[PDB]
């Protein structure tokens, strides 16, 4: 029904600068909202962006001013951009989709399948 | 990451005695419970029984009619079940699937539904006269 | 578990006056050298309120469910912390919220939910150390609790018990008493000391006080000297006469007295000599009375319902 | 718990800061109906129900009004007039065990759908099956309760998700449960309008030498005017003057003689508006 495919992930270098899109399929883009998330291995997730259908985004503090979050309505694709994305941000990414439509706030209802980052030098 | 193998089908005349065998590799599950579905053009998916990996009990339906046996081998990792005095109404493609096993009061207790947790391609049996 | 009490021989209600008593502060405002008129639920002054006694002596152990229609006052002179505690409810008996507050040797607990309340409840002091605790059997379901600082006739205690706009509120003050009995006169103001949000319709209350034991459980006891004092409070006009300390000294009652009633509409206590109007009379009605003509001529209903080719 | 029987919690007696509960790194999902997620703080409840429990990650949509499937239909219900916020978080980093998870168990199979907000303590072994099942465990008579089985290699969404659901209800008495309700610092001698305590208004504020009475908070003098207020957070009282206003006239000597004017501003000692008082 639903898919979510997600791409991007990769190697970082110190203060390099990564682009993740995530074209859904199989329902309404424009209706929806979308959302990202991290999981450190050994740790639970930890959201890192949201984005409403009105064009509003929400960024998590520890990474406030550095996450990027976007709308491609030509191409119904979000878009996450890391930038001076630290070393201390070593987890795997996903894409997530609001489970319905009524109600205010962040909704995860689905995942993707997540771009692992590590830091390599 | 769980590959299973379902052999022993195939057509014959009635009268014959069958063995089916569902090999199971890479489970996590400590506990699953293992059941034969069986499916026929014009006719909807049932299963007809079932096994348990906690204790090795057994559940026959109607179609087991005290026939069928199934003996799970953990020398193989494989679900081996019996047909013993196949009926023409029989011709159907069998089953095998995982299931998660449930625990309630400190016991081991299986259930099973119309939809598995995983499922496998069976093999159609076919017992013409 | 609590047991009957027997041994109690019945004797007729008895009735004292409140001599310009069961005034308190209505608000949360200061007011300084000036004289205020409040609209509000007070005990009239000079009225006559229910006085129970307790002493040994029968031992006039009374401790009856007493109405709460509007708000309650509620004195108590005692010497040796005789009753302690409050129950209040509507119906008492595990079907809606109750009220409980307790003091018996630490701390006070304020707790709204359904008990199994019998017919006496009581406390029991040994001798000192308490003992007996015999007040509800069961607890279920409890929205408020609350617990104050652990702690361990010469002391006149008021009590003012109202419940009005979904909150439940408490005003009391203490004061030194030398005299035998009857309320003594004078002048106090409560000042207030809780306002509970509980929300609840509380409109039958009892009363809780701890008995003395030194024969049987239900022979042996000394219910111990000390007087408490009921009454009940009415909406009714006021005139407060603030200090510049802020605090209330006097008060006029405007609805006992002519003379209460012509201070309260000057809003003075000194009135010079003259006449002044007052307020007005009316002789209301006391029956009402419809005289429509005769009554005749009804429909041929027969007719219509019976139609006897339907 | 497990979803089959959610413990249904009751806070009371505080102040409930969801500001900070808001912006938690773990909770992936704070969706709140009928309210805003934000202000919810201004807003004051009666009493509020927490409706705690472990779900797969997958079902945590299925917690909506309106919804159908599994968790809506036998497990938890949520009302069509729901109104809160469903407070959802992966906690496959302690609730999965390695093997798997048999302790977190959900109901399968019913006879009947569930009306909002309700609990089944009951699990007697279910019975479909048209033959009397008299009390067997077998086929058409399979045990309702089936469990999650968890493991920390499981897909991204199959991992356990702790799930709190807070419904607010108002009872009939006004609303005792509230924000932060956040304050300002305090500034003296120049006139401010303030909000003390729920008192408004607009005035310079001084130190007073008026003694209160500790339970008293504020004070009106004759004609109900406030005089003076309590701080509520350093317990000291503060007296209210409205600042200068006035009128202002201008006196001229006739636009015949000349067109050089004074201007009298009426008792306004105007070291704060040649200058003579
Ligand atoms: C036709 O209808 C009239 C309706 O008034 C019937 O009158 C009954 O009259 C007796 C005589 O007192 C009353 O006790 C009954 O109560 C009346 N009926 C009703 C329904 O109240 C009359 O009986 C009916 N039938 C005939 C014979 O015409
Ligand atoms: C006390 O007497 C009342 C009289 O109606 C009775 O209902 C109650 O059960 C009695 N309680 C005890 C403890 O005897
Ligand atoms: C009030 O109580 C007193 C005290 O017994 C009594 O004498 C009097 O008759 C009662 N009624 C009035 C109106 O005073
Ligand atoms: C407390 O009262 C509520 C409302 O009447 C009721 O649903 C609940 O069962 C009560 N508590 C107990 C333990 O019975
Ligand atoms: C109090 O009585 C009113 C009048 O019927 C009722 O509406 C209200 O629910 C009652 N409250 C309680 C707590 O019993
Ligand atoms: C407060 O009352 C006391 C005693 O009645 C008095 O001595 C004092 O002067 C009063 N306060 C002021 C500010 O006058
Ligand atoms: C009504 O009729 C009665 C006849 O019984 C008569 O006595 C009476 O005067 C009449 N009343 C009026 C107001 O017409
Ligand atoms: C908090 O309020 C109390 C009065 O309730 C006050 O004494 C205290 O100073 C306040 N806290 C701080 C840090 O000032
Ligand atoms: C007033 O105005 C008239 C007309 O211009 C002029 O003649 C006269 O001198 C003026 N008087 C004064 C006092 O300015
Ligand atoms: C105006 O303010 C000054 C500044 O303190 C003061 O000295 C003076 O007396 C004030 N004038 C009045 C109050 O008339």
């Amino acid at each position: 029904q639903v898919q979510l495919v997600e791409t991007g992930g990769g190697l970082v270098q110190p203060g390099g600068s990564l682009r993740l899109s995530c074209a859904a399929s199989g329902f309404t883009f424009s209706s929806y909202a979308m959302g990202w998330a991290r999981q450190v291995p050994g740790k639970g997730l930890e959201w890192v962006s949201y984005i409403y259908s009105d064009g509003s985004t929400e960024y998590q503090d520890s990474v406030k001013g550095r996450f990027t979050i976007s709308r491609d309505n030509a191409k119904s694709t979000v878009y996450l951009q890391m930038n001076s994305l630290k070393p201390e941000d070593t987890a795997v990414y996903y894409c997530a989709t609001e489970g319905s439509l009524g109600g205010w706030g962040r909704d995860f209802g689905s995942w993707g399948q997540g771009t692992q980052v590590t830091v390599s030098s | 990451q769980v590959q299973l193998v379902e052999t022993g089908g195939g057509f014959v005349q009635p009268g014959g005695s069958l063995r089916l065998s569902c090999a199971a590799s890479g489970v996590t599950l400590d506990y699953y419970a293992i059941g034969w579905f069986r499916q026929a053009p014009g006719k909807e998916r049932e299963g007809v029984s079932c096994i348990g990996s906690s204790d090795g009990r057994t559940y026959y339906s109607d179609s087991v009619k005290g026939r069928f046996t199934i003996s799970r081998d953990n020398a193989k990792n494989t679900v081996y079940l019996q047909m013993n005095s196949l009926k023409p109404e029989d011709t159907a493609v069998y089953y095998c699937a995982l299931t998660v096993g449930t625990y309630y009061s400190g016991n081991y207790h299986y259930t099973c539904s119309d939809d598995m947790d995983y499922w496998g391609k069976g093999t159609q049996v076919t017992v013409s006269s | 578990q609590c047991v009957n009490l027997t041994t109690r021989t019945q004797l007729p209600p008895a009735y004292t006056n409140s001599f310009t008593r069961g005034v308190y502060y209505p608000d949360k405002v200061f007011r300084s050298s000036v004289l205020h008129s409040t609209q509000d639920l007070f005990l009239p002054f000079f009225s006559n309120v229910t006085w129970f006694h307790a002493i040994h002596v029968t031992k006039r152990f009374d401790n009856p469910v007493l109405p709460f229609n509007d708000g309650v006052y509620f004195a108590s002179t005692e010497k040796s912390n005789i009753i302690r505690g409050w129950i209040f409810g509507t119906t008492l008996d595990s079907k809606t919220q109750s009220l409980l507050i307790v003091n018996n040797a630490t701390n006070v607990v304020i707790k709204v939910c359904e008990f199994q309340f019998c017919n006496d409840p009581f406390l029991g002091v040994y001798y000192w150390m308490e003992s007996e605790f015999r007040v509800y059997s069961s607890a279920n379901n409890c929205t408020f609790e609350y617990v104050s600082q652990p702690f361990l006739f010469k002391n006149l205690r008021e009590f003012v018990f109202k419940n009005i706009d979904g909150y439940f509120k408490i005003y009391s003050k203490h004061t030194p008493i030398n005299l035998v009995r009857d309320l003594p006169q004078g002048f106090s103001a409560l000042e207030p000391l809780v306002d509970l949000p509980i929300g609840i319709n509380i409109t039958r209350f009892q009363t809780l006080l701890a008995l003395h034991r030194s024969g049987d459980s239900s022979s042996g006891w000394t219910a111990g000297a000390a007087a408490y004092y009921v009454g009940y409070l009415q909406p009714r006009t006021f005139l407060l006469k603030y200090n510049e300390n802020g605090t209330i000294t006097d008060a006029v009652d405007c609805a006992l007295d002519p003379l209460s009633e012509t201070k309260c509409t000057l809003k003075s206590f000194t009135v010079e000599k003259g006449i002044y109007q007052t307020s007005n009379f009316r002789v209301q009605p006391t029956e009402s009375i419809v005289r429509f003509p005769n009554i005749t001529n009804l429909c041929p209903f027969g007719e219509v319902f019976n139609a006897t080719r339907f | 718990a497990s979803v089959y029987a959610w413990n249904r919690k009751r806070i009371s007696n505080c102040v409930a800061d969801y500001s900070v509960l808001y912006n938690s790194a773990s909770f992936s999902t704070f969706k709140c109906y009928g309210v805003s997620p934000t202000k919810l703080n201004d807003l004051c409840f009666t009493n509020v129900y927490a409706d705690s429990f472990v779900i797969r990650g997958d079902e945590v949509r299925q917690i909506a009004p309106g919804q159908t499937g599994k968790i809506a239909d036998y497990n938890y219900k949520l009302p069509d007039d729901f109104t809160g916020c469903v407070i959802a978080w992966n906690s496959n980093n302690l609730d999965s065990k390695v093997g798997g998870n048999y302790n977190y168990l959900y109901r399968l199979f019913r006879k009947s759908n569930l009306k909002p907000f309700e609990r089944d303590i009951s699990t007697e072994i279910y019975q479909a099956g048209s033959t009397p099942c008299n009390g067997v465990e077998g086929f058409n008579c399979y045990f309702p309760l089936q469990s999650y089985g968890f493991q920390p290699t499981n897909g991204v969404g199959y991992q356990p998700y702790r799930v709190v659901v807070l419904s607010f209800e108002l009872l009939h008495a006004p609303a005792t449960v509230c924000g932060p309700k956040k304050s300002t610092n305090l500034v003296k001698n120049k006139c401010v309008n303030f909000n003390f305590n729920g008192l408004t208004g607009t005035g310079v504020l001084t130190e007073s030498n008026k003694k209160f009475l500790p339970f008293q908070q504020f004070g009106r003098d004759i004609a109900d005017t406030t005089d003076a207020v309590r701080d509520p957070q350093t317990l000291e009282i503060l007296d209210i003057t409205p600042c200068s206003f006035g009128g202002v006239s201008v006196i001229t000597p006739g636009t015949n003689t000349s067109n050089q004017v004074a201007v009298l501003y009426q008792d306004v000692n105007c070291t704060e508006v040649n200058v003579f008082q």
